[PDB]
């Protein structure tokens, strides 16, 4: 008479990349290797606006130009992982006997997955940051409609 | 909808207790599900990451 | 491409073929060669059943329950030819002559002797003075209260070969009730529905249910004569008596006048015996007799294992 | 897995759940009757036509009993699976909002 371990299953984490989401349609993705150096960004539009001549005696508006300035905003993202010091210890020593080898491989697998979690959390952070930035500059509909 | 038909297996998936499980059942009183799988994962290949 | 199903018939056929016991050995005496062959088979079977040397000679791998038949002979007046098969009967002892008649008794015959059911009993027995002749000291033994010692229970009858004066009767004594003429066809036991008290419902956490329910028999001397009662209970031999005394207390209260302060021979209120055991969780069945003046409703109970007990004093 | 966020809120360390499920066992029983007369003649070999008739009647009835039994076990399987499905099915008015 016996008892049976009839099934062992582990969930699999699918990678989620920003470029694969449809949300990325609403952005322009530049890779800027050393972002920490840039203190402030700036974009300056210069727009010229014409007027139509009129036969009335009306006082005319002269040549019109507008100068618009926009600036960057920065975001910081950080997550925390925890590693048991024993795992980081036994990772260095060579295996002596096959039980030591089994424990070694289990340890390196655990720490590797602990880092997989970190990269995944940072990616979800990227995508959430873009969604929140979009939500901050989205005025509601009943205001937008009559203003357009 | 004009399908009124599906397709399924005709016989059940068989499971039998082989010798490698029979020794564990006799001695320790526990049987593993398809020992061959756990042996191909643990003892044969060092990593074989899933 | 049929499914083949979920269970396999080969396994069932094999295991049941293993479960069948080997056949009985007929012996053929009329023909010589068949006789010789069966005798050869007999000596081989004894060689195969009694030698510790071999292992296939070990056959004990994987019950005898007929009843013990006892035959009584009775007069054709002290028994109706029509009375149903399986009714419990009770027996009486003669002093000098016993071979003439046994004088076995039926519950309706007791109801007659003791003086709806009355009319049925009279339509069975119009002139039951032979019934008075069977017990000469009936009027004496009601007072001597020795009436229960002589009435010994015999239980259900199976067969009654019918003759002019005598009757041949086969009675189940111990074991389950069963017949003989055929591959042992079963019978059932009948008791009239009136004059029968269900003592499991007379007082009616959760009370437990036992496997087996028993039938008792008791004999009471009331001021309205003696009378007999059978009780379908299940609890225990130590509690059925107490519950019965609690039951009879209203009838016991009346006996202050009849009892004698000087002579203590009459005091006993009755005695209880245990007849047999049947299946609980079932109940019983209702049927009427089919005779000429038949109006009595009768309980009938299956699965009767006849294990008769003695009369025990209650008061 | 978790999300990186720019609010000052504290980060959550890694987490694993270990959940165990276990089997439910179901027991199933039926009955078969075989009359003793029917069983006796099967061992013997018939010689007269009457015995041939009685033998074939016995084999017909026996085959019938066995086939009825295996069909009884099939139906029992289906009933048990349906009871399994039902006992673990919550009512709708809960689960439409619980989901």
């Amino acid at each position: 008479k016996f008892e049976v371990l009839l099934g062992v299953y582990t969930n699999a984490i699918q990678y989620v990349r920003f470029l694969e989401t449809a949300l990325a349609v609403s952005c322009v993705n530049t890779e800027f290797k050393d972002l920490s150096r840039m203190t402030d960004g700036k974009i300056q539009f210069r727009i010229s606006v014409p007027t139509i001549a009129h036969g009335d005696g009306r006082r005319p508006s002269k040549q019109r130009t507008f100068i618009v300035v926009k600036n960057c905003h920065k975001h910081h993202i950080s997550t925390e992982m925890e590693l048991s010091m024993l795992d980081l210890e036994i990772l260095h020593s060579i295996p002596e006997t096959p039980v030591e080898y089994a424990e070694y491989v289990g340890a390196v697998k655990t720490v590797a997955s602990a880092l997989q979690f970190g990269v995944d959390a940072l990616e979800r952070g990227l995508i959430n940051t873009v969604l929140s930035v979009k939500l901050r500059h989205a005025p509601p509909m009943f205001i937008l409609q009559t203003l357009a | 909808e004009a399908d009124n038909q599906i397709m399924g297996p005709s016989s059940y998936a068989s499971f039998v207790v082989r010798g490698e499980n029979l020794v564990t059942a006799v001695s320790y009183g526990r049987v593993m599900r398809t020992f061959e799988h756990f042996m191909a994962r643990i003892v044969d290949s060092p990593e074989k990451a899933g | 491409m049929k499914v083949q199903g979920s269970v396999d018939r080969r396994r069932l056929q094999r295991r049941i073929a293993g479960l069948l016991p080997p056949p009985a050995r007929r012996l053929n005496i009329s023909r010589g060669s068949e006789f010789t062959r069966d005798v050869r088979g007999l000596v081989e079977e004894h060689a195969q059943a009694s030698s510790l040397s071999a292992a296939a000679v070990w056959r004990a791998g994987l019950g005898w329950r007929p009843p013990v038949f006892g035959d009584f002979l009775i007069h054709a007046s002290s028994f109706n030819n029509a009375e149903a098969t399986g009714t419990p009967l009770f027996q009486f002892k003669q002093s000098d002559p016993f071979s003439g008649v046994d004088a076995v008794f039926t519950p309706l015959s007791l109801f007659i002797l003791m003086n709806g059911l009355t009319r049925m009993a009279n339509l069975l027995y119009d002139s039951p003075a032979t019934l008075a002749d069977l017990v000469p000291d009936f009027g004496r033994l009601v007072a001597d209260r020795r009436f229960h010692n002589f009435i010994t229970p015999v239980g259900p009858l199976v067969e009654n070969i019918k003759s002019t004066y005598l009757n041949k009767i086969t009675t189940v004594v111990h074991g389950p009730v069963v017949s003989k003429a055929i591959p042992r066809s079963t019978v059932k036991v009948t008791v009239p529905q009136e004059a029968f008290v269900d003592l499991d419902a007379w007082l009616s956490g959760l009370q437990p249910c036992p496997a087996d329910a028993r039938l008792y028999v008791a004999l009471t001397y009331e001021e309205a004569g003696p009378r007999f009662t059978f009780f379908q209970s299940s609890r225990g031999h130590c509690q059925i008596m107490n519950i019965l005394r609690i039951y009879y207390s209203p009838s016991i209260m009346h006996r202050y006048a009849v009892v004698q302060p000087l002579h203590i021979e009459e005091l006993t209120f009755g005695a209880v015996a245990c007849l047999g055991t049947f299946s609980a969780t079932d109940g019983w069945r209702r049927s009427a007799f089919n005779y000429r003046g038949s109006s009595l409703p009768v309980v009938e109970i299956d699965s009767f294992y006849s294990n008769v007990s003695d009369w025990e004093v209650i008061l």
